[PDB]
DNA sequence: ATCGGCGCCCGAACAGGGACTGTG
DNA sequence: ACAGTCCCTGTTCGGGCGCCG
């Protein structure tokens, strides 16, 4: 099959660089005579040709075992060329995931044999990927080639390729429209509604279609009968699954092994519902020693045990239905963790998910929530190309309360309530106007720039005041401070007025959970009250009890 | 018709900005729009050997089932080069029609060394295929240079009926044609389609509206009357009893606007709290202090003095959510400058869409900014970023795109609206 | 050791902007 | 008016998972 007709993609250098010009490393002999006999072959072939001493470009080769085979993959070291090769468009914009195919009577998965080495490569750039064969015997030169096809290693053959398919498959596309084709790099998902013996009188068009531009489909690459391995899924006829997962077994882990772990659930998180990382993920912190052994804590074994307790029994994935609704549903799992479901049929998920993301220093479960819900909303839009309706763990009242109140714009799609604890709640509210007979405290603080040390207090009408001494403390802490202050010291009924809109801003969007310990406490002040007034005014204004209390802390 | 020369501005490279998500209903209506344009030699399919990209979206058209192509040409037009009077009647007059001729571009071929830079990638569904990539042949709709290399021939085009109808006020900004005047609603709508009528002669206009007699916020950005538009002064509540708490609310405010007001005075004010008293204490006024108040009440009522717009200036806008469907939004150049202060209300998506409000909300104020001083103003939304670029193409029906940030603001901007 | 391109997650360095404070 | 410190958000790059040559 010689190399495809398709015309070359025109490539270009950085602008004002040259070719690389880097010098062979020494290789193993099982590789030289590899190599030798692979690259002879690979010029009887036509990918390949020999170049001579006009050529003052060269790049370091090398050969390791192709991917799960006994077929050797020439591989070289374009480090140098990659930075030197013009910048491209990549056109993959994202993976395909089962959940967003949709059932078909045919199904055929093909693969293109030696794909970047059936397309050409262009022949003015040809010059600049040229390397050198050193020779056992270090008196001989060495056997210089340049490439005539798409090397691998460099950073424009995916893009090119993938180009380079796409306008292959386009007639052939055209002279078939019914007959839908997933197409990714080499790998082929060909579905269509025919029956199945004129399914493959098709498949066989378009592997002689392919073949008429050098795309040979190798019968040890192509899968006639379901089940299909495809994107590392198994697609069975009516459902569909993840080809088996491995987690490693280890009685010490170290950095490496822990960033393992996680990827591995993370990738497992599609369609096993309730994987947690929260606590494997906080053992990655701090420590950037990859063979750093790190014992596993008491809440990050209970969530590895957790896993692996929802990995024993075997889990499916459902196809896509353009005609029903697609609806997903959201349950909060562990603080500041999420996990959901989407699905058309009542426990037939398509694909299954989980957000666990602290947005902020500060925050409410309602923001996570919806801050959740978009990421479900985004993801929806690039498998099925639409925005599913919501069952969300939130009362239809407490959001209101919440987007009504809140001054930024805040917006849920079409949603309905599910009684499924735990459910998301507002912990405390501020009241909107000052409480009768509550004591009023009027709250600052300060701090030194140079000394780090600062005061908190406050003063209320009833004649009591407070002042704390701080060490290593900033402005906004203190502020922050003396609200905690007055919260300890009063009733269940509180007017506190404070000049700070950093702690004001933090409070009074009714954060439940926060970065920092003072805020927590705070928060978990707010809780225990029944009725809270915070007010503002402007510092150094001469205002009421904003005065007395700024010279007692300014001291 | 050769071609005009278009550069970029001095070391600046073209835009490089990834697609966005799209859904079926704009991907189906986008594949349709650009084989057509291919067809016409309107754009042409390239490869990834182009290394630029611009965004792609599809909205459905003012008071219409057709789909117009939007391309976010914000990064392309701030890179692209420079090109070489504001009519201040136009909002003045009482009726102003907004007419999309950007289709007139299409006529006009674009400098071959220019033309790599408008390159733009249509997405597909569940990554099925990749990207299909085009870059245009001819001036693009949105584009800065557009309407600068056709301000040539439209000047032609309009002329016949801009001296045949003096009295009629016509702007052109990016793909949109501003025309204003002060007659009947009923021979003002007449005008408009004599317009349209002469610029069928030679370019073709967005198709008609199906409605002729205005349904309610359908032509929101089609029919405006500047006439109409108005400020939101500053106001100070009025009450007969006065606690400690509403002094300090009232303070505060007065504090902040001295920095728009010079003359705001708060001492009288402030010393009716002297004490540490309780927030719900009842503080009668002195007579001083009432005095202090009456005086800054005609401060807020009275118009600022000395604030003029400078053409050299960016404008930028802040919107804030005051709540019950009630936006309030300035305008200004310099802090506490500000150009204009207005109030949009009871916008679509009444009490369930907060952000189908904000996105109408910016479309009117920049709508504004174009017809006051002819530039688009910087917003700052009161909105978080993933919640805004989620959605903000559902709702958008304008051919520009405004230059953006987000900000948390906090709550104690009370003090635009009573 | 020793590769390309894409997407996702989680963690952290860096930068940008706004407010407060101290100072000429 | 200018220069810092703090805090906060956002971008970018690194690890990992997964896909494919
Ligand atoms: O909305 C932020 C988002 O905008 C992007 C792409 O949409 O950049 C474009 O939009 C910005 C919004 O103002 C413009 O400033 C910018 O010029 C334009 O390219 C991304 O930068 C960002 O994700």
């Amino acid at each position: 099959v010689p190399i495809s007709p398709i015309e070359t993609v025109p490539v270009k250098l950085k602008p004002g660089m040259d070719g690389p010009k880097v010098k062979q490393w020494p290789l193993t002999e099982e590789k030289i005579k590899a190599l030798v006999e692979i690259c002879t072959e690979m010029e009887k072939e036509g990918k390949i040709s020999k170049i001579g001493p006009e050529n003052p470009y060269n790049t370091p080769v090398f050969a390791c075992k192709k991917k799960d085979s006994t077929k050797w993959r020439k591989l070289v070291d374009f480090r140098e060329l990659n930075k030197r090769t013009q910048d491209f468009w990549e056109v993959q914009l994202g993976i395909p995931h089962p959940a967003g195919l949709k059932k078909k009577k045919s199904v055929t998965v093909l693969d293109v044999g030696d794909a970047y080495f059936s397309v050409p490569l262009d022949e003015d750039f040809r010059k600049y990927t040229a390397f050198t064969i050193p020779s056992i015997n270090n008196e001989t030169p060495g056997i210089r080639y340049q490439y005539n096809v798409l090397p691998q290693g460099w950073k424009g053959s995916p893009a090119i390729f993938q180009s380079s398919m796409t306008k292959i498959l386009e007639p052939f596309k055209k002279q078939n429209p019914d007959i839908v084709i997933y197409q990714y790099m080499d790998d082929l998902y060909v579905g269509s509604d025919l029956e199945i013996g004129q399914h493959r009188t098709k498949i066989e068009e378009l592997r002689q279609h392919l073949l008429r531009w050098g795309l040979t489909t190798p019968d040890k690459k192509h899968q006639k009968e379901p089940p299909f391995l495809w994107m590392g899924y198994e697609l069975h006829p009516d459902k569909w699954t993840v080809q088996p997962i491995v987690l490693p077994e280890k009685d010490s882990w170290t950095v490496n092994d822990i960033q393992k772990l996680v990827g591995k659930l993370n990738w497992a998180s599609q369609i096993y519902p309730g994987i947690k990382v929260r606590q494997l993920s906080k053992l990655l912190r701090g420590t950037k020693a990859l063979t750093e052994v790190i014992p596993l804590t008491e809440e990050a074994e209970l969530e590895l045990a957790e896993n692996r307790e929802i990995l024993k029994e075997p889990v499916h994935g459902v196809y896509y239905d353009p005609s029903k609704d697609l609806i997903a549903e959201i349950q909060k799992q562990g603080q500041g963790q999420w996990t959901y479901q989407i699905y058309q049929e009542p426990f037939k998920n398509l694909k299954t998910g989980k957000y666990a993301r602290m947005r902020g220093a500060h925050t409410n479960d309602v923001k996570q929530l919806t801050e959740a819900v978009q990421k479900i909303t985004t993801e929806s839009i690039v498998i099925w190309g639409k925005t599913p309706k919501f069952k969300l763990p939130i009362q239809k009242e407490t959001w209101e309360t919440w987007w009504t109140e809140y001054w930024q714009a805040t917006w849920i799609p079409e949603w309905e309530f599910v009684n499924t604890p735990p459910l998301v709640k507002l912990w405390y509210q501020l009241e909107k106007e000052p409480i009768v007979g509550a004591e009023t405290f009027y709250v600052d603080g300060a701090a030194n720039r140079e000394t780090k040390l600062g005061k908190a207090g406050y003063v209320t009408n009833k004649g009591r005041q407070k002042v704390v001494p701080l060490t290593n403390t900033t402005n906004q802490k203190t502020e922050l401070q003396a609200i905690y202050l007055a919260l300890q010291d009063s009733g269940l009924e509180v007017n506190i007025v404070t000049d700070s809109q950093y702690a004001l801003g933090i409070i009074q969007a009714q954060p439940d959970k926060s970065e920092s310990e003072l805020v927590n406490q705070i928060i978990e002040q707010l809780i225990k009250k029944e009725k809270v007034y915070l007010a503002w005014v402007p510092a150094h204004k001469g205002i009421g009890g904003n005065e007395q209390v700024d010279k007692l802390v300014s001291a | 018709i050769e071609t005009v020369p278009v550069k970029l501005k001095p070391g600046m490279d073209g835009p490089k900005v990834k697609q966005w998500p799209l859904t079926e209903e704009k991907i189906k209506a986008l594949v349709e729009i650009c084989t057509e344009m291919e067809k016409e030699g309107k754009i042409s399919k390239i490869g990834p050997e182009n290394p630029y990209n611009t965004p792609v979206f599809a909205i459905k058209k003012k008071d219409s089932t057709k789909w117009r192509k939007l391309v976010d040409f914000r990064e392309l037009n701030k890179r692209t080069q420079d090109f070489w009077p504001h009519p201040a009647g136009l909002k003045k007059k009482k009726s102003v029609t907004v007419l999309d001729v950007g289709d007139a571009y299409f006529s006009v071929p674009l400098d071959e060394d220019f033309r790599k830079y408008t390159a733009f990638t249509i997405p597909s569904i569940n990554n099925e295929t990749p990207g299909i990539r085009y870059q245009y042949n001819v001036l693009p709709q949105g584009w800065k240079g557009s309407p600068a290399i056709f301000q040539s021939s439209m000047t032609k085009i309009l002329e016949p009926f801009k001296k045949q109808n003096p009295d009629i006020v016509i702007y052109q900004y990016m793909d949109d044609l501003y025309v204003g005047s002060d007659l009947e609603i009923g021979q003002h709508r007449t005008k408009i389609e004599e317009l349209r009528q002469h610029l069928l002669r030679w370019g073709l206009t967005t198709p008609d509206k199906k409605h002729q007699k205005e349904p309610p916020f359908l032509w929101m950005g089609y029919e405006l009357h500047p006439d109409k538009w108005t400020v939101q002064p500053i106001v100070l509540p009025e009450k007969d009893s006065w606690t400690v708490n509403d002094i300090q609310k009232l303070v505060g405010k007065l504090n902040w606007a001295s920095q728009i007001y010079p003359g705001i005075k708060v001492r009288q004010l402030s010393k009716l709290l002297r004490g540490t008293k309780a927030l719900t204490e009842v503080i009668p006024l002195t007579e001083e202090a009432e005095l202090e108040l009456a005086e800054n009440r005609e401060i807020l009522k009275e118009p600022v003095h000395g604030v003029y717009y400078d053409p050299s200036k960016d404008l930028i806008a802040e919107i804030q959510k005051q709540g019950q469907g009630q936006w309030t939004y300035q305008i200004y150049q310099e802090p506490f400058k500000n150009l204009k202060t207005g109030k949009y209300a009871r916008m679509r998506g009444a009490h369930t869409n907060d952000v189908k409000q904000l996105t109408e909300a910016v479309q009117k104020i920049t709508t504004e900014s174009i017809v006051i001083w002819g530039k688009t103003p910087k917003f700052k939304l009161p909105i978080q970023k993933e919640t805004w670029e989620t959605w903000w193409t559902e709702y958008w029906q304008a051919t520009w795109i405004p230059e953006w940030e987000f900000v948390n603001t906090p709550p104690l901007v009370k003090l635009w609206y009573q």
